């Protein structure tokens, strides 16, 4: 997958490398990112990778802790993650599987509307399935694009194989090309 | 359209500059230099002294400070327990230096054994832990500010239309403490518990504040939500020192406001729920009327849902007298308008009765708000006197805006 | 070894416990249900066990539980564990030595499973709403100090005071006294008692045909 | 205890139709007075938009010329009750060849009011005022979603009905002439609803024993306007 | 009590379900109709037929009888079934009854239909409202509207929520007690309301005018654009 | 939770059940109606491409009910079948009481009214089936219409329903043709749109079902394409894309 | 402390003049010169011989004796020296002790309570009346009840009013409700306390109402302060969650008025659904004012771009009036996206300056984000 890298870089790596462009053209910096695609398939693999190249602090949050479901601490836990991230600026906050309760959603929207971009602190929240809630989150000041993760193509799946193929040995003629085409539509 | 990609690092250098070349480099250098020079100034100035400070110099030090420092004993706090009294000459005392240890100690020769009871929260010396001084029992902190410690600026004159209500309330709460001689000579025991109930905004809390002002004795305010605590049994414990603190006073008033918060009737079909609150409410019931008679602790109780209260708490003996508050009538509305408008800057020519009969069943709080809004109407014109017109327009605004 | 006192509030259970303490001369231990809950993990169990130990060490002793349903709630596990400690103390290996226990509740239905067991509470004593003659005796008792006019028919007051509990009747006498004070009366009469009942009895309710 | 009408509340009441009584509060106020000189009914409008046809609000409607009718509630159930009343009166005339006395109208309307939970629905959130001049002289009745009906010397029903009813009780007695009763109702309405009264924001209707026709008032309120 | 059932009262007497029906209408698009000196004129807006979709199937207006037409806003399925019911009712009443139909009777009928389908559980109320025009008030024009709550009223001019909030205020500010001078000024006021409407580009705006003596007439997009340009010019010299 | 029953209204005034139905067709199929002239066609892809499914009826997505009517199906199969039989019964009744072929619009509106009625009343569930029909009549001749569970009928020059409908409608806006747009151009457009909507390369014939109506046969005829002609169309599309690659 | 703000943000030599003037003043401030050219400290600091320990005090027995506890938990009855600020010592504070005899030797800067440390929001200097487009009716109304009572009580003091104790702001989301109240805090000197109603709903039995007490306690020591309750409707609407929310609501009504005194703090609440909250909130005796926030109209919108488009580089083809005509379709928060998306849009055009077409390709993308229904 290649298109994912560019748009995430333009929305995360770019706001990290050249803040002068957004002040020179007088814009509020982009604030949020949201990922559509099958669960995983480079979803976390992308977010973890971009944080390394920007060297900002990465925050990993599962969808499970998001849905404590007995009014656990959703009201304030969101803030506690946010404040610590500001303390370690620049930082990247990542959450996964938003599809996995309404009150803390409103809480997150208010924080998303309220926190300042003065610290290169951004939110990348990821999803697996096409949900009715997901289309409602795409709002001003919260998220700015719709990165898509398609199932890997034939040559694409071959590259995935080659990524883990370095360690593995081989016979006198292992053609990964022919192996690649045997799984149409398989995920990453 | 035509597909495109993001910016190139080679592009960005000129693209950020290109058109903007007039003052951009200079302005940026000035900005960053300003920032770093400010950081310099902050450093060269040094750390801003976080010194808390002391009292102003003219008052303090003296040789007496060093004197008491060198002379006085650094006494340690502890809890006494179970006087031995085996030989009754030196009866021996077991104390608990809380967080530290437990000990068997004696008294200093200054303090008499009759001055020590069991527990007693006694402080001891640091070397041999002799009993050196008795200390007041530790009232729980959050219970302490619950004491009002100040009289609100309201008298019974402010309360209007509730004349029989305040009459019975003074009969039950103020009369026995001011004039105990009437009851005993006749030979009756006055009531000790009052429940005030009515619609929201009827003026119950106003009578509460009026009583607290005219009390002249110790008065403690309670809001029903305060006793709710997340720890189990903490609310009941809190009620316990709340009552014991009151007993320490020479007669005292206790005021719960909206006891509905915890006073809910006991229920079981939920297999759980608010039973933790119910335990606190049971402790309260036990405190008002049970073993160990309450003493001269009159209890004032106000709530919007008298129906919802548990019958056991609702029982007379704990709540001896029920006082009903109703929406003011035309006479009551005129009286309350007279009350609030008196302090306001108006012409002494307004037809208060016209305003009142123009007023529907609107509560007393509505009267206060309408008077304030008339004052606001006057202020918006910067008229240093209010007008009757302002009162009317406030009536339309408030009453009809809600009645829309 | 176990006597449980139950009934609607105002029947006088606490008063009977107080009198029993008054006359017995024995070591008397009084406590309410909320006094045993606590927040610490074992604290309530320690209080129950240690109170039973003190009752033992004092030998002939009586323990009084008031509003037992506080910890007597049916089978938040902390209150459950304290209650279980309570029943095991009540039953006891080498049971009860010479320690008698008295419990008072207004709601039996919350107690249920095993606290009401015949072993732990041998006698269940029901406190009914006072009888008419009982109500007359009630008003006699509390008026003894109040110097009432002799021309008062307490049987008539009992006729008026239906559904009244003992506490409400005492409040009726106190209200008669306060009404006499409002009149500034040297002595109080039958009329004052009637006004006392009229103010005590009930909310008197609204117009009961226009309801729905 | 709110799922349906066919369930008794713990106190014996019904917390489903008691809210139907509460629905009367959200309706506009209406005034009805019975006098020996005649029966008059007053209805408040609170003009909602100048574009509306003022008479399009059916809160003043006639079921027969000897009788009057007024409304306070949801206008839909109101029109249902109105139609039912016209139907019963017309059928009573068709069978008996005489006017349906107002008490019989109020009783017979109420049988439809008694269908919320006893056939085999929901009470209609409408409270009505009837005024009739018949074989028992001038008559004014009131009926409510609970199905109870009462002959009234005077009555005020709707929003702010309580204060109007109280003031009318203080002023009215059962021996006034009709005109002073209308004046009292008019001043009470002028006090309560919006402002200086006029045909746009208030409606008036009155029927007489000697004039068993035309309760309605159409721009003869101008006398009221110049008077009150 | 809550709003989960059709026939249940709120504890303060409100019926939240019918209020939700009115609000579901309120999300429906602009619909404003007026009655002029003699003619009644309506304007359909916000259709926004996007390229591939055809505007013929939109049914911007349906005529119940030769003296009454309707379109409704909200749900097109409910609008269609009510159109069929009203058409059948008016035609059958005119065919069967000894005397023909007037717009008042069909107004009562549709109000009763909404009240009926609103009256019981297991039967969803219509989520549509419409503004009724009649020719035969003894030959005079008259205008009603209908509401999901089974409610109807008569207006000199009426609008519904999405068009109400702006356009209806604009009308109550502008509406002259003198009836719009001739059908020319009637269409002029309709075009002015469309100007108060969101977009007024003419890409999907269509109008139908009925003279209360002549039968219903349908306006072409070219005439609508000409009227819009005339109104824009009139605002232009208004400076 | 205000989505339980079809007859209730939510505090935002929307019908979650009917929206759930729309989303149910959201993954039903990829059936499309082609923009065409001189003849109108439907194109359908089957998610039942398998080595052992028999397709005994020689068609599982298309269903013909007239000498001038036909329909393509994507949704719940049982609802689809009962709806098609109901359409057959409506056509029979109209032909019996009129002795005339039904107008297409009247028929589809009748079905949409029945669907709306099924949604309106309690204890009843919306037909989660959207199906496309074509017809020629004496009112408007060539006609193509779409229907949805809510009881709404959509008239379209071209439309596609089912999964990945967004890409199909976007390209049909982009690759749109008007007027002279013959049936063969419609075949090419349908081939292209199904190749893009599907993830496959060299779209296999057994994964597509296509039928059409022709009016040069003005006595009127409806044809369902076999495997060979569809394969020839696939080869034509392949050579077209090969030429486009040669255009670089 | 902070520097003043340059007047024109536009690249110009006037801004150069202002920045060089501030540079000159900062250079005169630049400490080096002064850094180039007894009994009180010697005695008392000897009395508090180093090292010093910090202890928690909750008692005052005499004016020179109290109970003090240290971190390990032990409690000590110790003497207070003369130089300790008597008013500063109150229960729960942290007190410095002498390391030898634990005598109280001074009060300390209180630094604890992290939750309310978050709660005392910044001065909100980033928000200002100059950043708000044409909310004239709201401004004067909010000036009546909030800003003026906190600025010149003289009118209220003279005329005899008790100023209103609470205001509720209602309007569609993004209309600027929060921005106005924040701007009031900047406009006034009062400290700003912001809280969103969803957060105070707490799992444990009693903390929810406790936080309400915790907030209005925090407001009181700051004296002039603003408490901002955002999206109040979560705790106020209609009706084991049921009882606690009622209990929480009632706590507000007891701190929004009720018993005792309220000092000076003003309360501002915001919500989108005024037609849903409890009548107790709508109670025109409890809450004196309810402010309306309509969707921005034509004139208000034009100001909004003027506020938001002030910072980018524009073309002469931009027609702001055209982007305004349609309706009150979008709130200002949406219009912020209009600027932001366009800024990104023109950036994607590889131009650092925006054109009208960029705004059209800014307006559409904002519109597709809307939902679908009732076709
Ligand atoms: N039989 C009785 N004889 C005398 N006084 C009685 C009697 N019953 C009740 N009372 C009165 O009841 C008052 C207090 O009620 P008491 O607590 O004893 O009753 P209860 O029903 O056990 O209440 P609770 O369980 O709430 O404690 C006493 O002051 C006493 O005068
Ligand atoms: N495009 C890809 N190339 C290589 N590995 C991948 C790809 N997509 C997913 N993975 C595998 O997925 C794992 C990372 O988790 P991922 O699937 O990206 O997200 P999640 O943690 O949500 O499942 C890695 O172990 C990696 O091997
Ligand atoms: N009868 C009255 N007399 C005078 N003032 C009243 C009366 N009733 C209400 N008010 C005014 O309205 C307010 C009512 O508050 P209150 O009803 O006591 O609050 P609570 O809801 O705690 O009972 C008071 O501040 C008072 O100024
Ligand atoms: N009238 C206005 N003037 C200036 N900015 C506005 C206006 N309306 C909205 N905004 C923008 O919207 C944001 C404020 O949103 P707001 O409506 O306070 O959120 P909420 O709806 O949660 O209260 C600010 O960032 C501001 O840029
Ligand atoms: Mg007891």
């Amino acid at each position: 997958l290649d298109k994912q890298i560019k748009e995430i870089k333009e929305v995360i790596e770019l706001p990290v490398k050249h803040p002068e462009l957004f002040e020179a053209l007088g814009i509020a910096q982009p604030k949020g990112v949201l990922l559509y695609g099958p669960p995983g398939t480079g979803k976390t693999l992308l977010a973890r990778a971009v944080a390394h190249h920007t060297d900002c602090t990465f925050i990993r949050v599962s969808g499970s802790e998001l849905v404590q479901k007995f009014i656990g601490e959703g009201a304030r836990m969101v803030r506690e993650l946010f404040v610590m991230a500001r303390e370690h600026a620049p930082s990247i906050i990542f959450m996964d599987e938003i599809d996995s309760v309404q009150r803390t959603m409103l809480e997150l929207l208010n924080q998303l509307d309220g926190f300042e971009a003065t610290k290169n602190i951004k939110v990348i929240m990821a999803t697996n399935r096409i949900d009715i809630l997901d289309s409602a989150l795409l709002r001003p000041g919260r998220i700015d694009r719709k990165i898509e993760f398609p199932p890997p193509n034939e040559e694409a799946r071959l590259d995935i194989l080659k990524i883990h193929s370095r360690k593995m040995n081989l016979t006198r003629g292992i053609n990964l090309r022919k192996i690649a085409e045997l799984m149409p539509g398989a995920s990453g | 359209d035509k597909p495109i990609r993001a910016l190139d690092e080679g592009d960005i250098a000129l693209l950020k500059t290109y058109g903007q070349s007039t003052y951009s480099r200079q302005i940026k250098q000035v900005e960053d230099d300003i920032q770093q020079l400010l950081k310099k100034i902050n450093e060269l100035t040094g750390i801003k002294e976080s010194d808390t400070g002391l009292a102003p110099p003219a008052l303090w030090d003296l040789a007496a400070d060093k004197q008491t420092l060198q002379s006085e004993q650094p006494l340690q706090v502890a809890r006494c327990t179970k006087i031995i009294n085996a030989d009754s000459e030196d009866p021996k005392y077991i104390i608990n230096v809380k967080q530290f240890a437990k000990f068997v100690v004696d008294l200093s020769d200054q303090v008499a054994p009759t001055d020590i009871e069991e527990g007693m929260r006694v402080g001891v010396d640091r070397n041999k832990y002799q009993i050196h001084i008795p200390l007041p029992p530790i009232a729980d902190p959050t219970v302490t500010m619950m004491q009002v410690e100040e009289k609100p600026d309201v008298t019974y004159s402010d309360v209007g239309g509730c004349k029989e209500q305040i009459e019975k309330l003074r009969e039950v709460v103020e009369t026995p403490l001011l004039h105990p001689e009437r009851f005993v000579n006749l030979g009756i025991e006055p009531p000790k518990g009052v429940l005030l109930f009515g619609p929201p905004g009827t003026g119950k809390t106003l009578c509460a504040r009026a009583v607290a002002n005219r009390t002249d004795a110790c008065f403690i305010r309670v809001i029903g939500s305060e006793l709710v605590q997340k720890y189990v049994g903490e609310g009941a414990r809190m009620v316990r020192e709340l009552f014991e603190m009151a007993r320490t006073k020479k007669a005292c008033l206790i005021f719960f406001d909206e006891i509905d918060a915890i006073g809910g009737a006991r229920f079981d079909d939920g297999a759980g729920g608010d039973n933790e609150v119910q335990r606190t409410m049971l402790e309260l019931i036990n405190q008002l009327d049970g073993f160990d008679p309450r003493g001269n602790i009159k209890v004032l109780m106000a709530t919007n849902r008298p129906d919802t209260l548990d019958p056991a708490l609702m029982r007379p003996g704990r709540l001896d007298r029920k006082i009903e508050f109703s929406l003011p009538d035309l006479e009551g509305r005129t009286h309350i308008f007279k009350i609030h408008a008196r302090s306001m800057s108006v012409e002494r020519d307004i037809r208060f009765e016209l305003l009142a009969r123009l007023c529907p069943n609107s509560t007393g709080a509505e009267i206060r708000s309408v008077c304030t809004e008339a004052g606001m109407f006057a202020i918006r014109a910067r008229r240093k006197i209010a007008t009757e017109k302002d009162f009317l327009e406030a009536v339309n605004k408030v009453i009809k805006s809600y009645a829309k | 070894k176990g006597v449980l006192m139950y009934g609607p509030p105002g029947t006088g259970k606490t008063l009977l416990a107080r009198a029993c303490a008054a006359q017995t001369k024995a070591t008397f231990l009084k406590l309410a249900g909320p006094q045993l809950v606590q927040m610490f993990i074992g604290d309530g169990a320690k209080l129950v066990r240690d109170a039973f130990a003190l009752a033992k060490e004092k030998a002939p002793s009586i323990i009084f539980i008031d509003e037992l349903d506080a910890i007597g709630t049916k089978r938040d596990r902390e209150v459950q564990r304290t209650m279980l400690e309570l029943l095991n103390q009540l039953d006891g290996f080498q049971p009860n030595t010479q320690v008698k226990v008295i419990a008072a509740t207004n709601r039996v239905d919350i107690l249920d499973p095993a606290l009401l067991r015949s072993g732990r509470l041998d006698r269940k004593i029901e406190f009914p709403m006072p009888n008419e003659e009982a109500r007359a005796r009630i008003m006699q008792i509390h008026s003894r100090k109040m110097n009432v006019s002799p021309d008062v028919n307490y049987e008539e007051l009992a006729r008026c005071t239906d559904d009244f509990n003992g506490a409400q009747c005492k409040a009726v006498c106190v209200e008669a006294g306060m009404i006499a004070l409002r009149r500034g009366a040297t002595e109080l009469t039958h009329e004052d008692y009637m006004e006392g009942i009229l103010e005590v009895q009930a909310k008197k309710k609204a117009n009961l045909q226009y309801y729905a | 205890y709110d799922r349906g009408v066919n369930t008794f509340s713990p106190e014996g009441r019904l917390f489903q139709v008691e809210y139907a009584i509460e629905a009367i509060k959200l309706g506009s106020t209406a005034i009805g007075i019975q006098t020996s000189e005649g029966v008059c009914l007053a209805v408040e409008k609170r003009i909602t938009s100048p574009l509306m046809e003022p008479s399009s609000i059916e809160k003043i409607v006639e079921i027969d010329a000897h009788i009057g009718c007024a409304m306070s509630g949801l206008i839909a159930d109101a029109k249902t009750l109105i139609d039912k009343a016209r139907v019963e009166t017309q059928n009573h005339w068709f069978t008996y060849n005489e006017t349906m006395t107002v008490e019989s109208v109020t009783q017979a309307v109420s049988n439809l009011a008694l269908q919320f939970g006893e056939e085999d629905s929901r009470p209609f959130g409408v409270a009505l005022l009837f005024g009739g001049v018949d074989e028992k002289g001038p008559q004014l009745f009131h009926m409510d979603p609970s199905g109870t009906f009462v002959q009234c010397d005077a009555r005020a029903i709707g929003s702010a009905s309580e204060g109007a009813q109280s003031s009318l009780q203080e002023v009215y007695h059962k021996s006034m002439t009709l005109k002073e009763a209308i004046k009292s109702s008019l001043i009470i309405l002028k006090q309560v609803m919006e402002e200086k009264l006029n045909a746009t924001n208030i409606e008036l209707a009155t029927v007489q024993p000697g004039q068993n026709f035309h309760m309605f008032t159409k721009e003869e309120l101008e006398e009221v306007i110049k008077d009150i | 009590s809550y709003d989960r059932a059709i026939t249940v009262f709120s504890p303060d007497g409100h019926l939240f379900q019918v209020e939700y029906a009115q609000e579901a209408v309120k999300k429906g698009s602009t619909a404003v109709g007026v009655r002029g000196r003699d003619i009644v004129v309506l304007g359909v807006e916000k259709k926004s037929v996007a390229k591939l979709q055809d505007e013929r199937t939109v049914r911007k207006i349906c005529a119940l009888d030769d003296n009454v037409c309707m379109a409704f806003a909200g749900l097109t399925a409910d609008a269609r079934i009510v159109i069929n019911r009203a058409r059948v009712e008016c035609q059958s009443h005119r065919l069967t009854v000894e005397d023909p139909v007037t717009v008042e009777y069909i107004t009562r009928y549709i109000a009763s239909l909404k009240q009926r389908y609103t009256q019981s559980n297991g039967r969803r109320p219509f989520g549509i409202s419409a503004l009724i025009v009649g020719f035969d008030f003894d030959g005079t024009p008259r205008l009603y509207q209908t509401d999901p709550s089974g409610t109807y009223h008569a207006w000199k001019a009426n609008a519904i929520g999405r068009g109400a909030k702006s356009v209806r205020e604009f009308l109550e500010k502008n509406y002259t007690d003198e009836a719009i001078e001739t059908d020319d000024l009637t269409i002029k006021l309709v075009i002015k309301a469309l100007l108060e409407v969101v977009q007024s580009g003419g890409k999907n705006i269509e109008l139908a005018v009925m003279r209360r003596d002549q039968s219903l007439k349908i306006l072409n997009p070219e005439e609508i654009e000409k009227y819009v340009a005339e109104i824009e010019k009139e605002k232009e010299e208004n400076e | 939770r205000y989505d339980s029953r079809t007859t209730i209204f939510s505090p935002e005034g929307r019908l979650y059940q009917v929206e759930y139905a729309m989303e149910a067709i959201g993954h039903a199929g990829t059936c499309l109606g082609i923009l065409a002239n001189d003849g109108v066609l439907l194109a359908a892809e089957r998610r039942n491409i398998h080595k052992l499914l028999d397709e005994v009826f020689f068609s599982e997505k298309i269903y013909k009910l007239n000498e001038d009517m036909a329909c393509s199906v994507a949704g719940i199969t049982s609802d689809a079948n009962v709806l098609t039989n109901e359409l057959r019964l409506i056509a029979q009744r109209y032909l019996l009481q009129y002795q005339e072929p039904i107008p297409c619009e009247q028929l589809v509106t009748a079905l949409c009214d029945i669907k709306q009625a099924y949604t309106q009343f309690g204890g009843k569930r919306p037909f989660g089936v959207s199906l496309l029909y074509i017809g020629w009549d004496k009112h408007y001749g060539f006609q193509l219409y779409q229907s949805d569970p809510s009881g709404n009928y959509g008239g379209w020059k071209a439309t596609c329903i089912g999964n990945n409908s967004a890409a199909a409608v976007s390209m049909l806006k982009q690759d749109y043709k008007e007027g002279e747009m013959t049936l063969k151009s419609a075949l090419a457009l349908a081939i292209k749109v199904l190749n893009k909507t599907m993830d496959v390369s060299k779209l296999s014939a057994e994964k597509v079902e296509i039928a059409t109506l022709t009016r040069e046969n003005g006595k009127t005829v409806i044809r369902v394409l076999k495997q060979k002609e569809v394969e020839q169309l696939i080869k034509k599309h392949e050579e077209e894309e090969a030429k486009a690659e040669r255009e670089k | 402390s902070k520097l003043p703000l340059v007047t024109p943000h536009t690249q110009c030599r006037l801004k150069l003049l202002k920045l060089e003037r501030i540079k000159d003043y900062l250079l005169m401030e630049e400490i080096r010169n002064q850094e180039q050219m007894e009994e009180e400290r010697s005695k008392v600091d000897d009395l508090r011989g180093t090292p010093m320990s910090v202890g928690t005090l909750e008692e005052i027995i005499d004016d020179n004796h109290a109970i003090v506890s240290t971190s390990v938990g032990s409690e000590h009855y110790v003497s207070i020296l003369s130089f300790v600020d008597k008013d500063l010592l109150e229960p729960g504070c942290s007190v410095l002790l002498n390391h030898k005899v634990h005598a109280v030797i001074g009060v300390l800067m209180d630094d604890t309570d992290p939750l309310v440390t978050v709660m005392k929001v910044e001065k909100a200097p980033q928000e200002t009346y100059a950043d708000i487009g044409g909310l004239d009716n709201q401004i004067q109304e909010i000036k009546e009840s909030v800003e003026l009572p906190l600025t010149h009580p003289e009118y209220y003091e003279e005329m005899g009013i008790k100023p209103p104790k609470g205001v509720i702001l209602y309007g569609p989301p993004g209309t600027g409700k929060t921005l106005l109240a924040k701007a009031v805090a900047n406009q006034t000197s009062a400290t700003f306390l912001r809280v969103v109603g969803s957060e105070l709903i707490q799992k444990y039995l009693g903390d929810g109402p406790k936080l309400v007490r915790e907030l209005f306690r925090v407001a009181e020591e700051h004296a002039p302060s603003i408490v901002f309750i955002d999206e109040i409707d979560a705790i106020g609407t209609k009706r084991g969650g049921e009882r606690e929310i009622q209990r929480t609501m009632l706590e507000l009504l007891n701190q929004l008025d009720g018993f005792d005194s309220r000092g000076d703090v003003k309360v501002i609440m915001a919500t989108n659904r005024i037609e849903t909250l409890d009548p107790a909130l709508i109670r025109p005796g409890r809450i004196d004012r309810k402010i309306e926030f309509p969707l921005p109209d034509e004139k208000t919108k034009k100001r909004i771009f003027q506020i938001h488009t002030s910072r980018m580089t524009l073309a002469d083809d931009v027609t702001l009036d055209d982007l305004i005509m349609a309706k009150d379709d979008l709130s200002g928060a949406d219009i912020k996206a209009i600027c932001t998306e366009a800024g990104l849009m023109a950036l994607r055009e590889r131009r650092m300056k925006v054109t009208n077409e960029d705004f059209k390709k800014s307006k559409e993308n904002v519109l597709y984000k809307k939902q679908e229904g009732t076709p």
